[PDB]
């Protein structure tokens, strides 16, 4: 069905064709790669404007109705939960990669062949990579190198003032809902907020479950030293819905009424609280200015107006259950938490709800403020990088050296090892420490210096000069060697970047052939 | 103004012919590249935008659906082939386009239809009579248990992949997973899940059926993970506090009336709890999502509660336990609860699996795949789909030929040479019928990125000195001999390859017309 204007395509025309929808991607990503990248205009389908170099944003917003381009995109969502830094890397070395694979198709090799010796080299620089490796925190536990490290790399994004900050935050956070001997981080457990106003420097970290809520009477008890935690659908008052009120009088019989039921439910679910021992009452609906009397004197402290989504969050961390009706009310369904703080940011009150363990808990989420939208946004997924990155530091102490000295290393290594294949792969091995090439390449155009002049030289240095591999300066600082600088990247982080990066090669160059049928 | 025809449209003679061969080559040239283990891939889009990549050849032919008429001959005899078999689609194509490509020539020369169908089904008759004479059967030979013949035939289209060095241990993952089940053998029972991340080797093998179990909700601490004869539920219902399914929403003016409102919207959810538990069912999964006050009165009345199942795995268990998935709670009752000796809660993977191991009915087990991303687990899925029935075939039919285009070259050599003792015109179809079993032999080449010349002439060559088992390595650039390299495919299904193929050829050359009635 649908046979007449079906697109058929074959041979090395359709290969050189998907080459080239998908080099550019890798062309429109290779001028945002780095911290001098520049930066990309967004314009929503509802007309807002955002401008940003996220590569994880690009790939999101691009939407191209080309079916090489979407495998493209869906790489880059696997890497967000892996890497999260070298996201733009790969689509450019990903592209470097069919770039020279277009060089090698004119000679007469086989894709698959070609995919072969792609998958060959990649296990060389697999390889050499640990050779050339470091460790810091290896045999010890220290936070001190943890937070010096993952600043630098905030330092490009939009907390560059607040940089200093947002480091200390990540340490406790992570070591919080995993240990360092384990070795075992859960990104879940580790959540992300925000809100407007303020600055970058007001974002706090708090142990447990956390959303913006105020109490019931503003002379509450600021803190809570004991625990018992009451989580309901309903306030403690005559009984309402959980949806909507709709208030509709009929005659004067049915008001008076209401107010008898006033007094004899005031009195009653205050009583209620302190024969069960609750103190922190929590409903959907909150409390009214009669009721918040009784609570003064026997300094019960209350949440009002608790979203509907927001109920379950509480007696998750808590260990809490929910209590819909007031006949299951009980002891046992009654919550735990070491402390719960009031804890307003400046003149403007947010009295946000703060429910901490005094201990190390298994949920933290990390609160961020800000003066800006577009900042705060930023601010996200620039956090989101150092929670991924101390995360690998955790789960592997060993590290290489970043700003292109791990991806000219591996050049050379590979170089090497090419006279060592007898075969047509050999062309293959060639070509895959070229592609390499690109990314350290890419670094020295964005900042204003010539591509080819700055790479001939650090490749010569690695070699002639000393025999440890040397980096590239984006940032113009003093001079080479980032090892001073202190610009370190994860080795986990480069393994997946360039695994990731030959698996789509090869999944593109298997594909000789796409089937749409042709609206008639 | 007065015509026969008045839209009709038909044509007879040589260029009606003609013009069928060349619309078979269409068919075969889009499954011609996917033919071998290491083809090429394809992607077929669908009306709405879905993308799909497969390298099955049988796949392919039901998405195209051409409106040819002669097309849909040879893609209703591939779906023939296809249902009693599974594999050999892209053979039976290629073969049944060939035969029309040599004999082309031919019929521009004048020769009648009929004498070329005399040919083919003379040299087919000649074919199916010597495989079976050139067949072995190999079962007890060289006193080896078949569980090391089984394992050395398991990692043959398991070599040189990325799994080649851990191979070793998956190669008794084939053979173990085939021996579990009964007498009776379908690729679709044995089930295959992904899970990514972790070594190679973690990958696990359960006999039950294994879900991911994406529930995270409460009864933590409760419900115990060991059972002897539980009664399992199925249900799709969806037992959630707050959900659309089950809910209720009064408004009035009166404040006690709201008392009555907020317990009996809990007393309809409790009705239907009791059902389950008055029941019996000690197992109780869901395909929709469970609330966590529903877990609490499971684990007060002693329970199991496992939600998120997705239903392609309860399907699998429904044929495993011997029960049924009733969509409503209140048909739930003995005839629908399931049955399973040892139920157990495990580590794998860091994320808990559920597994049924004993179930009296299930012909069916899960294998769970490890490694470091999809690209990993997907080529190696295809890989154990082809690796079982390699397992499953050597069992059921002892008497095996070699693949990889060697028994096409034997019966290329034998019907050359019998051609030039026949007088007549059957001397130049019979040879051209054996040229043309020179594709299979060749594409594998192609696809491999090999030189098909100087193989075929190497091998061709060989097979004039007398080897008959001599064949086309797909790894290694070479002739190699392919009986001692362990690839084997029965006997039978490759007679009716050709069987299959010669009628399907014949069907086009008797066809001299197209009548089309205009509508």
């Amino acid at each position: 069905k649908d046979q007449d204007r079906k697109s058929r395509l074959m041979g090395l025309e359709a290969l050189k064709s998907h080459i080239m929808a998908a080099k550019a991607v890798a062309n429109t990503m290779r001028t945002s790669l780095g911290p001098n990248g520049l930066d990309k205009m967004m314009v929503d389908k509802d007309g807002d404007v955002t401008v940003t170099n996220d590569g994880a944003t690009i790939l999101s917003m691009m939407d191209v109705d080309h079916q090489i381009a979407k495998l493209m995109v869906e790489l880059s969502k696997s890497q967000d939960d892996e890497i999260g830094d070298g996201t733009t890397g790969v689509v450019v070395l990903a592209g470097a990669l069919l770039e020279e694979a277009e060089q090698l198709l004119d000679r007469g090799i086989h894709p698959i062949r070609i995919a072969d010796g792609y998958e060959q080299a990649a296990r060389v620089a697999i390889e050499h990579l640990d050779k050339i490796s470091d460790s810091v925190l290896v045999d010890i536990k220290d936070t001190e190198p943890l937070i010096q490290t993952a600043k630098t790399t905030l330092g490009s994004k939009v907390v560059n003032s607040c940089h200093r900050q947002m480091a200390e935050i990540a340490v406790n956070a992570v070591l919080t809902v995993a240990d360092m001997e384990r070795r075992d981080v859960d990104f879940e457990l580790i959540k992300v907020e925000g809100k407007v106003g303020g600055r970058l420097e007001d974002t706090k970290l708090i142990k447990g479950v956390i959303v913006d809520k105020d109490f019931s009477h503003p002379q509450m008890p600021k803190k809570v030293e004991d625990a018992k935690i009451a989580i309901l659908t309903c306030p403690f008052e005559p009984p309402k819905p959980k949806t909507k009120h709709k208030l509709d009088v009929t005659s004067v019989e049915d008001y008076k009424a209401l107010q008898k039921y006033e007094k004899e439910k005031f009195e009653e679910m205050i009583q209620q609280i302190k024969e069960t021992g609750a103190n922190l009452a929590i409903c959907q609906w909150g409390f009214d200015d009669e009721a918040n009397h009784l609570l003064l004197q026997n300094n019960l402290p209350a949440v009002r107006w608790v979203g509907g989504p927001e109920i379950e969050l509480i007696a998750i961390a808590t260990g809490g259950r929910i209590v819909p009706r007031f006949s299951e009310l009980t002891a046992e369904k009654l919550g735990f938490a070491g402390l719960v703080q009031e804890i307003s940011f400046g003149t403007t009150k947010d009295k946000m709800l703060v429910i901490e363990q005094c201990k190390n808990s298994r949920a933290v989420t990390i609160f961020i403020r800000g003066g800006n939208k577009m900042i705060i946004e930023e601010a996200k997924r620039s956090l989101h990088d150092a929670l991924c990155v101390i995360r690998n530091l955790i789960r592997d102490n060993r590290v290489v050296y970043g700003g292109g000295a791990a991806e000219i290393s591996c050049a050379l290594a590979v170089s090497q090892e090419a006279d060592k294949c007898p075969t047509l792969e050999q062309y293959a091995m060639r070509a895959f420490a070229d592609a390499l090439e690109v990314i350290p390449m890419a670094l020295s155009e964005n900042s204003g210096m010539n591509p080819i002049q700055t790479m001939t030289e650090v490749r010569a240095r690695q070699v002639k000069e000393m025999n440890p591999a040397l980096g590239i300066d984006c940032l113009h600082k003093g001079t080479n060697d980032m090892k001073q600088q202190h610009v370190i990247e994860t080795l986990i982080g480069k393994k997946q970047q360039i695994s990731l990066a030959t698996q789509m090669v090869r999944m593109i160059l298997k594909i000789d052939d796409i089937r749409k049928p042709g609206e008639s | 103004v007065i015509l026969l025809k008045e839209g009709t449209d038909s044509s007879q003679g040589i260029p009606q012919l003609v013009s069928n061969i060349s619309a078979c080559q269409v068919i075969a040239e889009a499954v011609r590249t996917t033919l071998g283990p290491r083809g090429m891939d394809k992607l077929i889009v669908d009306g709405r935008g879905k993308a799909t990549i497969s390298n099955d050849g049988a796949t392919i032919l039901k998405l195209l659906d051409v409106v040819h008429p002669a097309a849909k001959t040879l893609v209703d005899i591939a779906k023939s082939q296809d249902a009693e078999v599974g594999d050999g689609t892209t053979s039976v194509t290629l073969l049944a386009a060939e035969f029309l490509k040599q004999v082309k020539p031919y019929v521009e020369e004048g020769l009648h239809p009929q004498i070329i169908i005399r040919a083919f089904r003379t040299a087919t008759q000649l074919a199916v009579n010597k495989i079976k004479e050139i067949a072995v059967t190999v079962k007890k030979a060289d006193k080896v248990e078949q569980r090391k013949l089984l394992e050395k035939c398991a990692m043959t289209a398991l070599s040189s992949k990325l799994i080649s060095q851990q191979k070793a241990f998956f190669a008794k993952m084939v053979v173990d997973a085939v021996m579990m089940l009964d007498d009776l053998l379908q690729l679709k029972m044995i089930g295959i899940k992904k899970v990514q991340g972790g070594a190679l080797e973690d990958s696990q093998l359960v006999a039950g059926v294994a879900f991911k179990k994406t529930f995270s909700y409460a009864g933590f601490e409760m419900q115990p993970k060991k059972y002897h004869n539980p009664k399992i539920a199925l249900l799709n219902v969806e037992l959630e506090l707050k959900a659309e399914k089950d809910n209720a929403e009064i408004r009035v003016h009166t404040v006690e009336d709201y008392q009555a409102i907020v317990d009996a919207e809990w007393n309809i959810l409790y009705d239907k709890l009791e059902k389950i538990h008055h029941s019996g069912a000690k197992v109780v999964s869901s395909k929709l999502p469970i609330g966590d006050v529903a877990t609490q009165y499971f684990a007060d009345r002693d329970m199991f509660c496992a939600g998120r199942v997705p239903e392609e795995d309860l399907k699998r268990t429904m044929m495993a336990c011997g029960g049924s998935i009733q969509t409503s709670v209140n048909a739930l009752s003995a005839d629908v609860l399931g049955r399973c000796q040892v139920f157990e809660e495990t580590q794998i993977g860091g994320e808990r699996y559920n597994f049924f191991t004993g179930c009296p009915k299930a012909k069916t087990c899960t294998f769970i795949l490890r490694g470091g991303a999809e690209q990993f687990m997907e080529e190696t899925e295809r890989s154990l789909h082809d690796a079982i029935m390699i397992v499953r075939r050597a069992i059921k039919n002892d008497s095996v030929v070699a693949g990889g285009g060697a028994i096409e070259m034997e019966l290329s050599k034998y019907l050359r040479d019998y051609s030039r003792t026949i007088p007549g015109k059957q001397q130049l179809l019979i040879g051209a019928y054996a040229k043309a079993l020179e594709i299979i032999p060749r594409q594998l080449c192609d696809n491999a990125g090999f030189d098909a010349t100087n193989i075929l002439n190497k091998l061709r060559a060989r097979h004039a000195q007398g080897g008959t088992w001599y064949g086309v390595d797909i790894n290694n650039e070479d002739i190699a001999d392919n009986f001692e390299a362990f690839v084997w495919e029965p006997a039978m299904v490759r007679i009716n390859a050709l069987t299959a193929a010669s009628e399907a050829a014949c069907l086009i050359v008797s066809v001299d017309e197209t009548i089309k009635n205009p509508r």
